DNA sequence: TAGTGGGGACCACA
DNA sequence: ATGTGGTCCCCACT
């Protein structure tokens, strides 16, 4: 049996693993590879840093 | 650049890069060829992150989380153009 | 029948 | 003792 912790959402507990998309995954790992991050979960931190503004306006 | 393999899946040219075809057939999923090597499509982002990013998804309204990265993508590109 | 998203399990580790 | 990152199979669907 699995001991991975889900998290709370809007819509329930979901699992912390994202299947990404062959493009959106190229897009990605270029992104976490020009900021010198081992693991991707650091990368997409950044992408919600950085995208904060437009995350307001939802 | 040029190769068929890593020495490894197929290497298959796509718009923007290079995806890698399975090798075997127990499971099918496509690998990406990135600046470090073969990467498995599938990641997982750390209790913190993971809230943060599923709340992007559910307010966008997104069915699937990938499309909520390629939005992310997007909205940082003013920040990835200068590293 | 070839590639998909995403569930469950597992390795190695702390 | 109860998590971790990352990945291996697998199921349903295309």
């Amino acid at each position: 049996k699995d001991r991975h912790s889900k998290v709370f959402t809007s819509k329930g507990p979901r699992d912390r693993r994202v299947r990404l998309s062959a493009h959106t995954a190229i897009q990605f790992y270029d992104v976490q590879d020009r900021l010198g991050y081992d693991r991707p979960s650091k990368a997409v931190d950044w992408l919600i840093k950085k995208a904060k503004t437009a995350i307001d306006k939802l | 650049l040029k190769g068929y393999s890593v020495g490894g899946g197929e290497i298959v040219e796509v718009q923007g890069g290079h995806i890698i075809r399975a090798t075997g057939r127990k499971d099918r999923h496509s690998k990406v060829f990135t600046s470090k090597g073969p990467r498995d499509r599938r990641v997982r982002l750390s209790a913190h992150t993971a809230i943060q990013f599923y709340d992007v998804q559910d307010r966008l309204g997104y069915d699937r989380p990938s499309k909520a990265v390629d939005w992310l993508i997007k909205k940082a590109k003013t920040a990835i153009d200068k590293l």
